[PDB]
RNA sequence: GGUAAGAGUCUUGGAGGUAGAGCACUGAUUGGACUAGGGGCCCCUACCGGGUUACCGAAUUCAGUCAAACUCCGAAUGCC
RNA sequence: GCGGUCGCCUCCUAAAAGGUAACGGAGGCGCCCAAAGGUUCCCUCAGAAUGGUUGGAAAUCAUUCGCAGAGUGUAAAGGCACAAGGGAGCUUGACUGCGAGACCUACAAGUCGAGCAGGGACGAAAGUCGGGCUUAGUGAUCCGGUGGUUCCGCAUGGAAG
RNA sequence: UGGUGGCGAUAGCGAAGAGGUCACACCCGUUCCCAUACCGAACACGGAAGUUAAGCUCUUCAGCGCCGAUGGUAGUCGGGGGUUUCCCCCUGUGAGAGUAGGACGCCGCCAA
RNA sequence: GGGGCCUUAGCUCAGGGGAGAGCGCCUGCUCGCAGGAGGUCAGCGGUUCGAUCCCGCUAGGCUCCACCA
């Protein structure tokens, strides 16, 4: 799926606008090229979202769709965090 | 999960019967004795 | 409270099922056993003309038992009637059990019938 | 407005209207009533208007029976289309009334206002008239 | 001005089989030949006469066709020997 | 077996003094006792059921069986397999063994009961009994899984009316509210 | 070629539920008793209940209707 | 043109044998079950009321009134409590070669079938069993795959076929 | 009187009397053959203490349920005529409902 | 008028065993938290033990057609 739906429905970022315009301002990275708001994504890459002064670098595991808590936490495993 | 299943005859050897069962229900190898035309006698026989 | 119906009206239902698996006339009649509280009776009836080809019973003044139907001495009521079943020409019958489960004392007199000359 | 409110099926065929009144044929209910002398359907809409027509007329008085219901329904295909191409929707219900059949029933009023109702429900129906009463022999 | 409207999705139908009495009443019959056809027993079998597993009444014997009643409700095919 | 004796020669000849009666030996028999669960689980979720069956083993001497549902009912389902509550249907002389010790020390062991049934007949002569904890039966120890669980006795006498199912169980010794 | 079976009519015996009738089922129903339950209003409700309802009607019942996919019945003709 | 449909099964239309059309009115099927199959032995369903502690209109239990208002795998008709409807024991007939005689009728095809022989299952025996209460759950030929074969195999013996 | 069969609930439900010493039935116990998803309630065994109270047979109630005419009527084969989404005559067949009535059982075999 | 897709919190949208997000409103806690008000799942009626989930219809909102003389 999309790069902004990814992160809506994996809870990293609320709001689809917010993630977008990260996304656009040339902050997230998947398997260290850099990429746009619409780049597909596939179980077993390794993103590279930069919050405000953050590293979060997660782990994909699955693809649903669904926007509940239950069937959400269960797509992105974090490998490690730097705070700069 | 209902394949198409045939009964050869332990003794003779030869494929004669053929059947259905359901993978789920029975996922192991069925044992049903029948009668062996070559045989001429009621042999146990078994999927193949 | 509770009007459970006599062990005689289920066994009329238990005749009716078994009577309907076996017909008792293609000239081979049947031979009917009635299991009393105190003796046994035994009967031979054939359809359609209903009559009774022979019958004998422990209620006799000849043979003295005097069990009267407890013991296996119902045996020789039961071999009686194959007497008068073989002085009468009888060749072979079928066993009409009733509304008795075949394990005695109707088993008895079944066995008994069968060791005197009826080949059922 | 009468109407079933649940049909075991929507889309019946429209029938035959041979032979007299198979029953409700003698007024057993009211005094005085209605007897048809020919058979055609009788729409729901006509019922309601014979029924204002005699409620009104007799607003002081007794009730009013009404022996006939529109348990019938009849289809009407779309305009301008073609023939055929499946039965059209359900549009209204009728009741299939045979002569010699009773339509309304009154009691508790006098003769002539009875007479003069029944007129003016009768003048609201597609069918012939005639007044009826009671026999009493018996 | 011509306008279109649909559908029937009724239009399907099974073919019919052929049920109903074969044989008549005082008519000669031949063993095994099919007296009369069923769906559920509408007739019981009766003397010499027996059912199939699609419920079909037919001779067993060589005779001639009896239909009766059980009573009240109940009818019978039986077949006679001549 | 006390009791089995006790009947016969007390109340036999009193049935038959009260009134009339055109038969001599007509005494009404007691038929059947049977003692009805209905867990629910509360709800669908003990599995405990072999432990629940067996706890019904204490009251009666007889083994109890568990009851299946016969139809699905939409506040509780308990579809057509699932068998939850049990049902015991115990005869012999151990209708005149557990009576005894019942009219001896049931009926007194509870803090409220003091008179059951001056109306519950069903009108062709039942008895029916509610009981709602385990500390009744005296032979129920005090170290057991102590959760409440209720039993149910059905009296069943083979006198046809209440007038004289009731002057039956008046003088066998069982109270009433009166 | 078979040969005289074929057909009509009188007599007899059958199968099959149409016309008509009927509620004995399945629906839809109209009226009266009967009122499970719900509607306002007074004592009260911080809440249980009671009264009147010229108030609606799921049950059940005495009646009155209707039905191609309703039949306790049931023709005349056709059929064998 | 577009929309819809194309094969099979059930009811009505269908006119009291059978059959019978329309882009007529209603629904289902391209399965399931090693058991819900076979045999033997037992039993009778759904709802109303009373009484019951967690039960209230309904979970589970006793009683009456209950010829069926239940159930019959799946869906309509026909039928079934002398149960084909429910519960247990043992089993695989859910069989090999067949099959007198029939039903439908363009053909191809489809359906029932007494009874014989070989080997069984259950039952003391009579007897029943060649799948499910019945009627749908399925498609030709050609061409290839697998197993068997005292069949042929291009001069002979094999082999390819 | 008991067992066992054939006649379409004219064979049944409901009420009231009568029977038991023979027979049939309840009834009484589990040691045996056999048992219930458990249980001598059911199926088995052995006993004649207590009884017709129930089961069963006979005798009267037509309340419910059942069978059921004659006449009439509806319908209809065939022929004919109109005012032709229907109606009216003629020859012959002829319902359903209702009514009069019947009915609280007959016909066999064997044993006692 | 005829096909296809939906009617779910105040708004926008996911979704046979008993249904949820972001924004809008609160609750104590010093850029993010763990919880609550609000749902005839547009309505009716059938298949079973229950339907947002399967179906026959009524209103509504989008999309594609309504051509040849």
């Amino acid at each position: 799926m999309r790069l902004d739906k990814f992160l809506k429905v994996s809870r990293l970022i609320k709001r689809r606008t917010l993630a977008k315009e990260v996304a656009d301002q040339g902050r997230i990275s998947i398997n260290g090229n850099q990429a746009k708001a619409s780049s597909d994504v596939k179980p077993g890459d390794e993103l590279t979202v930069r919050f405000g002064q953050k590293l979060v670098t997660v782990q994909v595991n699955e693809l649903k769709d669904t926007t509940k808590k239950e069937e959400a936490a269960n797509m992105y495993t974090i490998l490690k965090e730097e705070k700069l | 999960m209902r394949v198409n299943i045939t009964l050869a005859c332990t003794e003779c050897g030869e494929r004669n019967y053929i059947s259905k069962k359901n993978k789920r229900n029975n996922p192991d190898r069925v044992e049903f004795k029948k009668y062996c035309p070559r045989d001429k006698k009621s042999t146990l026989h078994r999927e193949t | 409270m509770i009007t459970k119906t006599s062990k005689n009206a289920a066994r009329l239902k238990r005749h009716a099922r078994v009577r309907a698996k076996l017909s008792g006339t293609a000239e081979r009649p049947r031979l009917n056993v009635f299991r009393s509280n105190k003796h046994i009776y035994a009967q031979i009836i054939d359809d359609v003309n209903g009559v009774t080809l022979a019958s004998a019973s422990t209620l006799d003044k000849d043979l003295n038992v005097e069990s009267t139907g407890d013991t296996s001495a119902a045996t020789k009521v039961g071999e009686l009637v194959a007497k008068r079943a073989a002085e009468k020409g009888i060749s072979d019958v079928v066993f009409d059990r009733g509304g008795y489960l075949y394990h005695g004392r109707v088993k008895a007199l079944a066995d008994a019938a069968r060791e005197a000359g009826l080949k059922f | 407005m009468l109407l079933p409110k649940r049909v075991k099926y929507r889309r019946e065929h429209r029938g035959k209207m041979r032979g007299r009144a198979k029953g409700g044929t003698e007024v057993h209910f009211g005094e005085f009533g209605i007897q048809a002398l020919e058979a055609s359907w009788i729409t729901n809409r006509q019922i309601e208007a014979a029924r204002i027509a005699m409620t009104r007329y007799m607003k002081r008085g007794g009730k009013v029976w009404i022996k006939i219901f529109p348990s019938k329904p009849y289809t009407a295909k779309p305009l301008e289309v073609r023939m055929g191409s499946g039965k059209g929707a359900p549009e209204g219900w009728v009741a299939v009334v045979k002569p010699g059949k009773v339509l309304f029933e009154i009691s508790g009023v006098s003769e002539e206002v009875a007479r003069e109702a029944l007129r003016l429900a009768s003048h609201k129906l597609p069918i012939k008239t005639k007044f009826v009463k009671r026999e009493e022999i018996g | 001005s011509k306008k279109g409207v649909g559908s029937t999705k009724n239009g399907r139908d099974s073919e019919a089989k052929r049920l109903g009495a074969k044989r008549a009443d005082g008519q000669f019959v031949t063993g095994g030949s099919i007296l009369y056809r069923q769906r559920g027993t509408k007739i019981y079998p009766g003397e010499n006469v027996g059912r199939g597993g699609d419920d079909t009444l037919f001779a067993k014997i060589d005779g001639t066709v009896k239909f009766e009643r059980f009573g009240r409700d109940r009818k019978k095919v039986s077949v006679y020997p001549v | 077996n006390r009791l089995k004796e006790k009947y016969n020669k007390e109340i036999a000849p009193a049935l038959m003094t009260k009134f009339n009666y055109d038969s001599v030996m007509q005494v009404p028999k007691i038929e059947k006792i049977v003692i009805n669960m209905g867990v629910g689980d509360a709800v669908q979720n003990a599995k405990a059921i072999d432990s629940a069956v067996e706890e019904l083993t204490f009251i009666a001497g007889q083994k109890p069986v568990v009851t299946r549902a016969k139809k699905s009912i939409a506040g509780f389902r308990l579809r057509e397999g699932m068998p939850i509550g049990a049902k015991v249907t115990l005869r012999g002389e151990r209708m005149y063994d557990f009576l005894d010790k019942l009219i001896s020390v049931s009926l007194p062991r509870v803090r409220d009961f003091r008179g059951v049934s001056k109306k519950s007949f069903d009108g062709r002569g039942n008895y029916t009994l509610g009981i709602k904890e385990q500390l009744i039966f005296p032979e129920i120890d005090y170290d057991k899984v102590t959760k409440v669980r209720g039993m149910d006795i059905v009296i069943v006498t083979t006198a046809n009316t209440d007038e004289e199912a009731r002057e039956l169980l008046t003088q066998v010794g069982m109270p009433f509210q009166k």
